[PDB]
RNA sequence: CCAAAAGAAGUCUUUCUUUUGGUUAACCAGGAU
C-alpha cells in the first residue's frame, strides 16, 4: 500500500526519516544542530570562510534551512553520533 | 443512434417581468446541469447600477434625526435601500430629493439627471409634517454583485457624507424543471424550462444574454486548447 | 495536518518575520519603513506574508488540557474571517464541539522549538491515544452515517442482478466500475443495488486470492469478478492498494477494526490519508442519505394504550392490597416499581418492534453514529420511573413521551432528576481537575533510564483462565492486562517445547499462539518490580501504546499515566462509594467508608448473631491466638463467594468477611505488598471498566509503583 | 485615546463644566463623556440560538445562489444539522419548525360537509387563517400533534397551483450547488432564531510583543492592553509528556521574562541570525527577594 | 434581562450561603417551589440552584412567604373563589391540576385525578376529596420560560439553556415579531417599561422621531419625549419609534411607541428563517450553523453597538489641569479632528 | 387580550384562565 | 524543598526546610521549570542533547 | 465589464490516456458553475462508437455456457463490451470474428468492414480448446453517451441477437474538485482541478476541446437573444 | 526601544548630528466552554 505525494509539512515521511536513528528525540536535535549549521553558513556566506558547509541537496526558490536539513537527513548525506 | 437535432430556445412572456425560456431537446442528463450553470451565472453576475451613498443637509451621521421627519435617518437609508434604478453611463451621478411641508415622500419625488431612471415612484421613503423639510443627495454608480458600505476615510469625503451598502443584482428570481422523456426504445432526452424574474430594472431577455455572454467567454476560454 | 488562521492574526503574530523579509526583498529600506507597512497593511505585506507561514508549525492550545493531545502543531493557511478553523477529525482529541468555543495559538522561534513541532507534536503525528493505543481520528458523527448509507445492501433495488431467464442473458454484470458509475448517473442503477463487476484494481479477499490466483498475489492489473454493490467498491477505492478488498456493511465497529488494522501494519502517512479521503467521502455522502427529523418519522407504538392498561390493573391490585394492610409502605413501593419496570420494557421491546429499518432515527442509532436506544424510547414510546430528590424512584410514573409531551406534574417531577445531574456535573469536574494535579504530582520521577535492567522478577497474568467442563474461554478484560507487555520467562505447556520466548513484545499473534497452545498464567515484566535505581527501564514498561513499538529512553511515562488516569474523570458518573470519591480514596490510601474486616488466619469461623451487632470469631488452624471482630454492626451484608458466609466454613488469608471495601492498609500488613498491587490495580480498575473506559494497567502500575517506595522503622 | 480594537462614529459629546455650576464630584473641574458608534453585521463565529437551547456558531455564509432551494426557486435562509435534535430531546422545535410554515402560508380547513374529526376542538377563527398570520401556542395547553398534521395537510398555494411542502412536513430541495434533486425530501419550515451577545469582534486578539508588567516582566492580560495568552500549569504536562523540553524552555524563559532574551531574540529575527539562548527568568529573583523578606536565607551555590 | 433581573430570588449574599461552600442538598427542586420558584430557571455555571426567578402568579405575604392562588372546589363544584395559600396550607390540603377535564359546570369529567398529597406525592384521588386546583397551567414557570413555545416537548436540560440564552439576545435594528409564539410577549413587553404608554386617552397631534403630542379631551396636552440611540449599561442601543399617526386615537393603556426588542408592543427578540434540517456537506458539522448571504445583504440580522470613555479635569496640588489643543510633542496632522478646545 | 391596541394573535388554548397575571413589578 | 513548596503547604514546607537547612540539588522537572532550564526528559537529556551533526566525507568531497 | 484577473489552463500528462488540468484564477464561485457542466458535457456529448448487440452460433435458449469455449457467456459478452472501435458510418454496420481449432482469440481476428477500426488488437477475448470452434456477429453502430440495453423491439426478426450495453463516449472517468488561492487581500478565488481518462481512440485534450466546442454551441442560444447586452469579458488570450 | 524640535546632504523624502520627553496593582461582581 504505498502512499500519495506527502503535501507540504509532512514531507518527507516521518517514518522514513525515523530509520535512520533511533528514537524521534534523536532525529529533533539531529535536524535542529543541521539547520543551525546552515543558517551560520548562510549568515556567513558574504563574510569570512568558516568550517561550517552546506547545503547538500539543491534548496527551492525560498525554502527555510530547517526543512533542508530534513531533506538531507532522507538522502542519507549526513551522520551523527551520541552522547 | 447519433441524433443530430441541435437544441433550441424558445421564450414565453408570463408578464413584463418574468418569462419562461424552454430549450430543447438536451441529451439525457443534462437538463439539471444547464438550467443549474445559467441559474448561477444570473443570480451573481448581471451587472446593474445602485445608489452607493446619500448626503443629507441636516445630518452629520446616520445614527440621528431629522426635525419633522417621522423616520429616523436609519429607517430612511433601510427604506433607500428598495430603490431599483437603471443607469446608462460609467462615472457616477447625483440625483436630488426636495420636499417641504407635510406628507409622504415617494421616489417619484427624485428629480434623476439625463440617463437615469428610477423604475418604482409609488416607493415610500418618509413621512413629513409641517415642520418637516428633507433635502438629500444620492449618488448612483454601476456595477455588479454586493459591495459593502466604503469606509468614509478611505475616499475623501466631509462629515456629512453616508456611505451607504449597494446591490447591482437585476435578477429576483430564478428557477428551472426537466421534463425528461424515458423510452423503452432508448431515445430520450430532456427539456429545460428555465423561469426567470427581474426587479423591473431590465427585461429577462437581457438578463439570459449577459449570462450567455459571460458562459461563452468562460467555456471559449477551454475551447481553445489547441 | 492544517489549520486555518485569520489573516490579520497571522499578520500579527510573524511580524518580525514578515518585516525581515520586506527588507530583503527591496519592499522597504530600513526595518523602520516594513514596520510602518506592516502597521499600515499596504498590498504587497500579504504576496509576503504567505510565504512567510509555508511550513511554519504553529501550537493549537484548548483548555482546559485534560491530556496530551490538547495542544497540537499544525501547520497555518490563511482564510477570510475572524474565526480560526479546524479540521473535524481532531475535535474528538481537543475534545472541542463548536457551540462557542476558543483555542489559543502560539508560535514556536527557535529552531529547536520548530523541529520538535514537526516531528513530536504534529497532529498527523499522532493519531493513536496513549492511554489504550485506540485511534483518536476516526470518523464520528455525520461521517459514519454516511459511510453506513454508503455501504448498504437494500434488496430489490434499481439495477440489481437477475439471474438468466431463459430469453434474455444475465443482467446487471458490469465490465468495470467505470461503466458502473456511467449508470448510476443516468440513474439506471443505484449505488446501493447488488451488481457483479469485474474489478482489476483492488485485491480480492483471502480466500478468494488463494481459490483464483494462487502463485503469490493478484499483481495489480489481473481481473476479477466481483459480486457487490457499487457503494462498497467506492468505499475500497478509499483504502491503501494492498489492503484486501472489504465486503461489509461499515458500522462504527467496522471501521474502528479496519482503522486498527491500518494503523497497526501501514505507516502513519498512509493511516493519514486514508482517514482524510473516508472523511471527505463520509461528508459527500451523508447529504444524499436522507436523515432528517419530522414528526411523522416519529412513529409511536401501535398498542401503548393495552400495555399500559394491562399494567395499571396489577398496579390497581398492588394498590388495592396495601389498603388492606397486607403489605407496609416499602413493599408497596417496591411492587409498583417492579411493575412499572415491566411496563417499560414491554413498551420498549414494541417500539423497537414497529419501527423500519430505514428510519432516520433508528438509522443514526444502528450506525453507531450517535445516541442510544433509552433515548429513542423516552422521546417515542415511554418516560417511565423518575427519581426523588433523594433518588429513590417516583412510583407514579411518567407515562408520556416527549412527542405527546408531559403534563404539568411529570414535567415538575422531571425536573428533579435533571437538576441533580447539572450540579453532579459541575461539581465532578472541579474534582478530576484536582485529582489529576495531585497525580501529575506524585508521580512525575518516573522516566525511562535505560533500556534493560536484566532483572527476573514479574508479575503473573490471568491470561483466559480454563472453563469448566474443559475449553480455554478468553479472559474479557485482555487487552488492558496482558497486551503490550514483555515476557520474564518461556512459555512451555505439556512439555512441548518453549512457545514463546523470553522478552516478546506480546502483540495479538503470540497471545493467539499462547491460547492455542494451552496455558493459562505467564509472567511478564513489569514496573512493579524493575531493579533501577532511578527511574524505569525500557523492556519493564513495554510497548508505547502511542508510537506502538517499545518506549525510549527519554519517555516522561509517569506524566503520561497520570493524565491517562485522570483525563476519564468527568465523563466518570458518581455507604458505599463506587464513583469518583471511590478513585479519590483508593489513590489517598484512606480507610474505605463502609470498611470490611479481612480473615488474619486461615479455619473456620464462629458466628455469633447478637442484638444490633454481629460478632465474628476466626479459628486458626495453628492454633496460637484466636481474631474476634466484635462491632461489625449489622447494617451491611456478609460476604458471599464461590453461598452466604455459614458459620464453621473455611476462610482463605486474605478472604473477605463482611461485604464492602477492605481497606489498603490491612491487605498490606497481612498478605505483602504484591496482594495490595494487585488490590489496588484491580479496585482502580473496576470503576474505569464500569462506566466503559479502557485504562491498560501500566498506568495504574506506576502510580501503584510511586505510592510503595518508603518503608517505617521500628526498631532504630 | 480610543483603546485598542475599537473605532466608529463619534455620535455624542456631553461636556460639563464647573463654570456653569454643574454639580461634579469634588475636586473636579470639568467632566467630558464621548460616545462612538459601531454597526455589526453578521459573520462567521457569530452565535446564534433558538428559544429550544439549539445553539451554536457560524460555521459558513454561503452565497444566495449555491444554497438548497425550493421547488419554486427560494433559497433556503438557515441550515440545522440533523445528529442534534433526536439525541439532545428538544423536538419541540421541530413541532416549532412545522407551525411555522403553517402560520407564514396559511391555510383553509375544509368544512365543506361537516368539520374533519381533529378540527372538533379547535377554536374557530382557526379553521383559516391568512398568509403570514401570527398564533400562539401557550405554554403548557397548545397545538396537539393531530392538529398541526391536520393543518399540514391542509394549506394554501404560494402564487400558483403549487404546494410545496407536503403532509409529512417536507419538501424537495435543490442542491443549488450542482443542480441535482435531492435524492430525498428534507424538513423545510420557519423557525425563530436570535442572535445572542457573542460576538467574535469582541473574542478576537493577538499578540507579537506589547506592555510588560511591573513587579514581574510577564507580559500584560486582556485585549484592551495587548497582554499574551496564559500558558499555564496544565499545559506544561502536555510539553513535558510530548518530550519537548526546548519549547518549553523557550516559552517560559525568553517569551515571558528573561530582561535580555526577549531584545536579543528580536533583533536575531529581524537579522536573520540564530536564536540566542535563555537565560534566567525574572520572577526567579522575585521569589528570591521574597524569600529573604521573609528572613530566610536563600542561597545559590556551585 | 431587566425584567427577569428584577424577579430574581438569591440564596445567596450577605446573611447567606456562599457559592463554593453549598452542598446538593440546597441546590435541589424541593417539591414546595411548584407555583412559587421556577424549576427551569437558573443559571448553568457554578452558580446552579442558588439563583432562581420568581413564578408569574406568586406574590409575597408581610412575613415574606410566598403565596400562590389556588381556586377552591367545594362539594366538587369548582368555584371561582381564588384563595392564596403559602406551603404549609397547600401541604395540608389536596391540589388538582389546572388542565383537567371540567364539564362546563365546574365539575370533574371522571372521578380519579392526579393530585399532590401533603408531601408532594401525586397520586389519583377521587374526584370527591379534592381541595384546590391551580388557577391555570403556567403557573409553576417564570416569565421567561413562558415564551418558549411547546415547552412540554422539551427536556428540562434544554428548556433551561432556551430560557437562560433568551435574555442574551441583542436588539437588532429592525424588530420582527414571531409567527408561533405563546402569547406572554405583549404583557412581558409592557410590564417590562420599555415602551411609552398612553398616560390618558386622547388624539394624536403631532408625531415626529424625537416626541408625541396626545391631546387629552378635556384642553391638557402632553408630550413624550423619545430615548434615541441611547446606551444600556452592556453596550447595546436604546432606540424608541413612534407606532402611531397624526390623526389616530389612543386610549389609556395603549402602547404608542416602540422599544428596543419589540415589534407592535410585543417582544421580538429574533427573525423568523427559512430552514432546512439536512445535514451540509459538514459544515454544520457538530453544533455549527450555515447561513444565507441574503441575511448579510439585506441588514436581517445587524445592531447596533455603543461605547462610552470619559476623562475628566482635576485640580491636584500642583494644580491646574487643563483641556485643550495644546500637546507637547503633537504633531498637526493628529490635531486635525480635534475641535477649537480640545 | 385587555390591552387597549394589541395585535390579533389567535390562541391554541383550550381552558379559560380565571385570573389575569398580576404585574410583574409588583 | 521547592516542589514541595510549589505543591502544597508552602509556609510549613519553607518553614521546616528551614529548621532542617535542607539544600536542593534541582533534579526534577518542576525544579528545573521554575529556575529556567532544560527538563531532564525526552529531549533534554545528555545522550540526545550533546548529538554531533557532520557532513558524511562523501558529501564533502561531491560538493 | 472587464474580470481582472484572467484565467488560465494547464495540462500535466499522467499516463498515455489521462490528464489533469487546472484553470485558475476563477472568479469566487464559477468554480463549480463550470465544473460540473464540462464534466457532463465531457460524458455525454462526444461522438462514439460502440458494440450494440452480438449473435454466438450454439446459443439460442441457452445462456450459461458455449460448447467448444472455456469461458461463460457473460464472461464473452463483458469481454467484447470493453472493445474499443472507431466507425463512420451511421448505419450499424456488421463484423465476424470466427476462428477454428485451439488457441486464443484475439480481438486482431475481427476482419472489420470499410469505415470500422479496433485500436486495441491485442486484446484477449476466448479460449477454444479441443478442435472448438467460435463464430460470432457483433453490430456497431456509432452513437454518444451511455445507453443501457435496448431490448428486442422484434424478437421474430432475430431470435439469437442479444443486446448489450453500449459504452459510446470515448471519456471513461472524469471528476472535479475546487480549492482556494489567492495571495492578493483575497484568498477566497477558485481552482478548478479535472481529472479526465479516455479510451486510446482519443486523448484528454482533444475530448475537452470537442466539450468546449460543445458548450459554446449551446450558450451561444442564450448569447443570440440580445446581441448587445452586457457581460463579464476576459479579453484577448 | 518610540515621539517632538533644530541643523546638513540628497531624493522631492530617506540618512547623519544635538536637545527634551517617554508604566500599575488588589478586590468584588458578572459571564463562557
Ligand atoms: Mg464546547
Ligand atoms: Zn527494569
Amino acid at each position: 500500500g504505498g502512499y500519495d505525494t506527502p503535501l507540504g509539512i509532512t514531507n518527507p515521511p516521518i517514518d522514513e526519516l525515523l530509520d535512520r536513528v533511533s528514537s524521534k528525540y534523536a532525529l529533533v536535535i539531529y535536524a535542529a544542530k543541521r539547520a543551525r549549521q546552515i543558517n551560520d553558513y548562510y549568515n556567513q556566506l558574504g563574510e569570512g570562510i568558516l568550517e561550517y558547509v552546506g547545503p547538500l541537496v539543491e534548496p527551492g526558490l525560498q525554502e527555510k534551512p530547517l526543512s533542508i536539513a530534513l531533506r538531507e537527513i532522507h538522502a542519507d548525506l549526513l551522520e551523527h553520533t551520541e552522547g | 443512434m447519433l441524433i443530430s437535432q441541435r437544441p433550441t430556445l424558445s421564450e414565453d412572456v408570463l408578464t413584463d417581468n418574468r418569462s419562461q425560456f424552454v430549450i430543447e431537446p438536451l441529451e439525457p442528463g443534462f437538463g439539471y446541469t444547464l438550467g443549474n450553470s445559467l441559474r448561477r451565472t444570473l443570480l451573481s453576475s448581471i451587472p446593474g447600477a445602485a445608489v452607493t451613498s446619500i448626503r443629507i443637509d441636516g445630518v452629520l451621521h446616520e445614527f440621528t434625526t431629522v426635525p419633522g421627519v417621522k423616520e429616523d435617518v436609519t429607517e430612511i437609508i433601510l427604506n433607500l435601500k428598495s430603490l431599483v434604478v437603471s443607469s446608462e453611463e460609467d462615472e457616477p451621478v447625483t440625483m436630488y430629493l426636495r420636499k417641504q411641508g407635510p406628507g409622504e415622500v415617494t421616489a417619484g419625488d427624485i428629480v434623476p439627471p439625463a440617463g437615469v431612471t428610477v423604475h418604482n415612484p409609488g416607493m415610500h421613503i418618509a413621512t413629513l409634517n409641517d415642520k418637516g423639510k428633507l433635502e438629500v443627495e444620492l449618488v448612483v454608480e454601476r456595477g455588479r454583485g454586493y459591495v459593502p458600505a466604503v469606509q468614509n476615510r478611505a475616499s475623501g469625503a466631509e462629515i456629512g457624507r453616508i456611505p451607504v451598502d449597494s446591490i447591482y443584482s437585476p435578477v429576483l428570481k430564478v428557477t428551472y424543471k426537466v421534463d425528461a422523456t424515458r423510452v423503452e426504445q432508448r431515445t430520450d432526452f430532456d427539456k429545460l424550462i428555465l423561469d426567470v424574474e427581474t426587479k423591473n430594472s431590465i427585461s429577462p431577455r437581457d438578463a439570459l444574454a449577459s449570462a450567455g455572454k459571460t458562459l461563452v467567454e468562460l467555456f471559449g476560454l477551454a475551447r481553445e486548447l489547441n | 495536518h492544517q489549520c486555518g488562521l485569520p489573516k490579520l492574526m497571522a499578520l500579527e503574530l510573524f511580524k518580525p518575520f514578515v518585516m525581515k523579509r520586506l527588507v530583503d526583498l527591496n519592499h522597504a529600506q530600513n526595518i523602520k519603513s516594513a514596520k510602518r507597512m506592516v502597521e499600515r497593511q499596504r498590498p504587497q505585506v500579504w504576496d509576503v506574508l504567505e510565504e512567510v507561514i509555508a511550513e511554519h508549525p504553529v501550537l493549537l492550545n484548548r483548555a482546559p488540557t485534560l491530556h496530551r493531545l490538547g495542544i497540537q502543531a499544525f501547520e497555518p493557511m490563511l482564510v477570510e474571517g475572524k474565526a480560526i478553523q479546524l479540521h473535524p477529525l481532531v475535535c474528538e482529541a481537543f475534545n472541542a464541539d463548536f457551540d462557542g468555543d476558543q483555542m489559543a495559538v502560539h508560535l514556536p522561534l527557535s529552531a529547536e522549538a520548530q523541529a520538535e513541532a514537526r516531528i513530536l507534536m504534529l497532529s498527523s503525528n499522532n493519531i493513536l491515544s496513549p492511554a489504550s493505543g485506540r485511534p483518536l481520528a476516526m470518523p464520528r458523527l455525520d461521517m459514519v452515517t454516511g459511510l453506513y448509507y454508503l455501504t448498504t445492501e437494500v434488496p430489490g433495488d434499481t439495477g440489481e442482478y437477475q439471474p438468466a431467464s431463459g430469453d434474455h442473458p444475465e443482467t446487471g454484470v458490469y465490465s468495470s466500475p467505470a461503466e458502473a458509475i456511467m449508470a448510476a448517473d443516468r440513474g439506471v442503477l443505484s449505488v446501493r443495488a447488488k451488481i457483479k463487476v469485474r474489478l482489476t484494481q483492488l485485491r480480492p479477499p483471502v480466500e478468494i486470492e488463494a481459490e483464483l490466483f494462487g502463485h503469490s498475489g493478484w499483481q495489480p492489473g489481473d481481473a476479477w469478478m466481483a459480486e457487490t454493490t457499487l457503494g462498497r467498491v467506492m468505499f475500497n477505492e478509499l483504502l491503501p492498494l494492498g489492503y484486501p478488498f472489504v465486503n461489509k456493511q461499515m458500522h462504527k465497529k467496522v471501521q474502528a477494526a479496519i482503522i486498527n488494522d491500518l494503523a497497526e501494519r501501514y505507516p502513519m502517512i498512509v493511516v493519514a490519508q486514508t482517514v482524510d479521503k473516508l472523511k471527505d467521502a463520509g461528508f459527500y455522502w451523508a447529504t444524499r442519505s436522507g436523515v432528517t427529523v419530522s414528526m411523522a418519522d416519529v412513529l409511536v407504538p401501535p398498542r401503548k394504550k393495552e400495555i399500559l392498561d394491562h399494567y395499571e390493573e396489577r398496579a390497581d391490585k398492588v394498590e388495592k392490597q396495601f389498603q388492606r394492610g397486607a403489605l407496609n409502605h416499602d413493599e408497596r413501593n417496591e411492587a409498583l416499581v417492579e411493575i412499572w419496570k415491566e411496563a417499560t420494557d414491554e413498551v420498549g421491546q414494541a417500539l423497537r418492534e414497529h419501527y423500519p429499518d430505514d428510519n432516520p432515527i433508528i438509522t443514526i442509532v444502528d450506525s453507531g453514529a450517535t445516541g442510544n436506544f433509552t433515548q429513542t424510547r423516552t422521546l417515542a414510546g415511554m418516560k417511565g420511573l423518575v427519581t426523588n430528590p433523594k433518588g429513590e424512584f417516583i412510583p407514579r410514573p411518567v407515562k408520556s413521551s416527549f412527542r405527546e409531551g408531559l403534563t404539568v406534574l411529570e414535567y415538575f417531577i422531571n425536573t428533579h432528576g435533571a437538576r441533580k445531574g447539572l450540579a453532579d456535573t459541575a461539581l465532578r469536574t472541579a474534582d478530576s481537575g484536582y485529582l489529576t494535579r495531585r497525580l501529575v504530582d506524585v508521580s512525575q520521577d518516573v522516566i525511562v533510564r535505560e533500556h534493560d535492567c536484566q532483572t527476573e522478577r514479574g508479575i503473573v497474568v490471568e491470561l483466559a483462565e480454563r472453563a469448566p467442563d474443559g475449553t480455554l474461554i478468553r479472559d474479557p478484560y485482555i487487552e488492558t492486562s496482558a497486551y503490550a507487555r514483555t515476557l520474564g520467562t518461556d512459555a512451555v505447556d505439556e512439555a512441548g517445547n518453549v512457545i514463546v520466548e523470553r522478552g516478546q513484545d506480546l502483540g495479538d499473534p503470540e497471545i493467539d499462539a499462547l491460547l492455542a497452545a494451552g496455558i493459562t498464567q505467564v509472567k511478564v515484566r513489569s514496573v512493579l518490580t524493575c531493579a533501577t535505581s532511578t527511574g524505569v527501564c525500557a523492556t519493564c514498561y513495554g510497548r508505547s501504546m502511542a508510537t506502538g513499538k517499545l518506549v525510549d529512553i527519554g519517555e516522561a511515562v509517569g506524566i503520561v499515566a497520570a493524565q491517562s488516569i485522570g483525563e476519564p474523570g468527568t465523563q466518570l458518573t458518581m455507604d458505599i462509594t463506587g464513583g469518583l470519591p471511590r478513585v479519590q480514596e483508593l489513590f489517598e490510601a484512606r480507610v474505605p467508608r463502609g470498611k470490611a474486616p479481612i480473615a488474619d488466619v486461615t479455619g473456620r469461623v464462629r458466628l455469633e448473631d447478637g442484638e444490633r451487632f454481629y460478632k465474628i470469631t476466626i479459628v486458626p488452624d495453628d492454633g496460637g491466638e484466636e481474631v474476634v471482630y466484635d462491632k461489625i454492626s449489622k447494617r451491611q451484608r456478609l460476604r458471599v463467594f464461590k453461598r452466604v458466609l455459614s458459620d464453621g466454613d473455611h476462610v482463605e488469608v486474605g478472604q473477605q468477611l463482611m461485604e464492602g471495601s477492605a481497606d489498603p492498609h490491612e491487605v498490606l500488613r497481612v498478605q505483602g505488598p504484591r496482594e495490595v498491587q494487585i488490590h489496588l490495580v484491580r479496585e482502580v480498575q473496576e470503576v474505569y471498566r464500569a462506566q466503559g473506559v479502557s485504562i491498560h494497567d501500566k498506568h495504574i502500575e506506576v502510580i501503584v509503583r510511586q505510592m510503595l517506595r518508603r518503608v517505617t522503622i521500628i526498631d532504630s | 485615546k480610543v483603546p485598542h480594537g475599537e473605532s466608529g462614529k463619534v455620535i455624542g459629546i456631553r461636556v460639563f463644566s464647573r463654570e456653569d455650576e454643574d454639580e461634579l464630584p469634588a475636586g473636579v473641574n470639568e467632566l467630558v463623556r464621548v460616545y462612538v458608534a459601531q454597526k455589526r453585521k453578521i459573520s462567521d463565529g457569530d452565535k446564534l440560538a433558538g428559544r429550544h437551547g439549539n445553539k451554536g456558531v457560524i460555521g459558513k455564509i454561503l452565497p444566495v445562489e449555491d444554497m438548497p432551494f425550493l421547488a419554486d426557486g427560494t433559497p433556503v435562509d438557515i441550515i440545522l444539522n440533523t445528529h442534534g435534535v433526536p439525541r439532545r430531546m428538544n423536538i419541540g422545535q421541530i413541532l416549532e419548525t412545522h407551525l411555522g410554515w403553517c402560520a407564514h402560508s396559511g391555510w383553509k380547513v375544509d368544512a365543506a360537509k361537516g368539520v374533519p374529526d381533529w378540527a372538533a376542538r379547535l377554536p374557530d377563527e382557526l379553521l383559516e387563517a391568512q398568509p403570514n398570520a401570527i398564533v400562539s401556542t401557550p405554554v403548557f395547553d397548545g397545538a396537539q400533534e393531530a392538529e398541526l398534521q391536520g393543518l399540514l395537510s391542509c394549506t394554501l398555494p404560494n402564487r400558483d397551483g403549487d404546494v410545496l411542502v407536503d403532509a409529512d412536513g417536507k419538501a424537495m430541495l435543490f442542491d443549488g450547488r450542482s443542480g441535482e434533486p435531492f435524492p430525498y425530501p428534507v424538513t423545510v419550515g420557519y423557525m425563530y432564531i436570535m442572535k445572542l451577545h457573542h460576538l467574535v469582534d469582541d473574542k478576537i486578539h493577538a499578540r507579537s510583543t506589547g506592555p510588560y508588567s511591573m513587579i514581574t516582566q510577564q507580559p500584560l492580560g486582556g485585549k484592551a492592553q495587548f497582554g499574551g495568552q496564559r500558558f499555564g500549569e496544565m499545559e506544561c504536562w502536555a510539553m513535558q509528556a510530548y518530550g519537548a523540553a526546548y519549547t518549553l524552555q523557550e516559552l517560559l524563559t525568553i517569551k515571558s521574562d528573561d530582561t535580555v532574551g526577549r531584545v536579543k531574540v528580536y533583533e536575531a529575527i529581524v537579522k536573520g541570525e540564530n536564536i540566542p539562548e535563555p537565560g534566567i527568568p525574572e520572577s526567579f529573583k522575585v521569589l528570591l527577594k521574597e524569600l529573604q523578606s521573609l528572613c530566610l536565607n536563600v542561597e545559590v551555590l556551585s | 434581562s431587566g425584567l427577569t433581573h428584577k424577579r430574581r430570588l438569591s440564596a445567596l449574599g450577605p446573611g447567606g450561603l456562599s457559592r463554593e461552600r453549598a452542598g446538593l442538598e440546597v441546590r435541589d427542586v424541593h417539591p414546595s417551589h411548584y407555583g412559587r420558584m421556577c424549576p427551569i430557571e437558573t443559571p448553568e455555571g457554578p452558580n446552579i440552584g442558588l439563583i432562581g426567578s420568581l413564578s408569574v402568579y406568586a406574590r409575597v405575604n408581610p412575613f415574606g412567604f410566598i403565596e400562590t392562588p389556588y381556586r377552591k372546589v367545594v362539594d366538587g363544584v369548582v368555584s371561582d373563589e381564588i384563595v392564596y395559600l403559602t406551603a404549609d396550607e397547600e401541604d395540608r390540603h389536596v391540589v388538582a391540576q389546572a388542565n383537567s377535564p371540567i364539564d362546563a359546570d365546574g365539575r370533574f369529567v371522571e372521578p380519579r385525578v392526579l393530585v399532590r398529597r401533603k408531601a408532594g406525592e401525586v397520586e389519583y384521588v377521587p374526584s370527591s376529596e379534592v381541595d384546590y386546583m391551580d388557577v391555570s397551567p403556567r403557573q409553576m414557570v417564570s416569565v421567561a420560560t413562558a415564551m418558549i413555545p411547546f415547552l412540554e416537548h422539551d427536556d428540562a436540560n434544554r428548556a433551561l439553556m432556551g430560557a437562560n440564552m433568551q435574555r442574551q439576545a441583542v436588539p437588532l435594528v429592525r424588530s420582527e415579531a414571531p409567527l408561533v409564539g405563546t402569547g406572554m410577549e405583549l404583557r412581558a413587553a409592557i410590564d417590562a417599561g420599555d415602551v411609552v404608554v398612553a398616560e390618558e386617552s386622547g388624539v394624536i397631534e403631532e408625531v415626529s422621531a424625537d416626541y408625541i403630542t396626545v391631546m387629552h379631551d378635556n384642553g391638557t396636552r402632553r408630550t413624550y419625549r423619545m430615548r434615541k440611540f441611547a446606551r444600556s449599561n452592556h453596550g447595546t442601543c436604546a432606540n424608541q419609534c413612534p407606532i402611531v399617526d397624526a390623526g389616530d386615537r389612543v386610549e389609556a393603556g395603549q402602547v404608542i411607541a416602540d422599544g428596543p426588542c419589540t415589534d407592535d408592543g410585543e417582544m421580538a427578540l429574533g427573525k423568523n428563517l427559512l430552514v432546512a434540517i439536512m445535514p451540509w456537506e459538514g459544515h454544520n458539522y457538530e453544533d455549527a450553523i450555515i447561513l444565507s448571504n441574503r441575511l448579510v445583504e439585506e441588514d436581517v440580522l445587524t445592531s447596533i453597538h455603543i461605547e462610552e470613555h470619559e476623562i475628566d479635569a482635576r485640580d491636584t496640588k500642583l494644580g491646574a489641569e487643563e483641556i485643550t489643543r495644546d500637546i507637547p510633542n503633537i504633531s498637526d496632522e493628529v490635531l486635525a479632528d480635534l475641535d477649537e478646545r480640545g | 387580550n385587555s390591552v387597549p391596541g394589541a395585535p390579533n394573535r389567535v390562541s391554541f388554548a383550550k381552558l379559560r384562565e380565571p385570573l389575569e397575571v398580576p404585574g410583574l413589578l409588583d | 524543598w521547592l516542589s514541595a513548596a510549589s505543591f502544597q503547604e508552602t509556609t510549613r514546607v519553607l518553614t521546616d526546610a528551614a529548621i532542617n537547612c535542607r539544600s536542593d540539588k534541582l533534579n526534577g522537572l518542576k525544579e528545573n521549570v521554575i529556575i529556567g532550564k532544560l527538563i531532564p526528559a525526552g529531549t533534554g537529556i545528555n545522550r540526545y542533547r550533546n548529538i554531533a551533526v557532520q557532513p558524511t566525507e562523501e558529501a564533502r568531497a561531491a560538493a
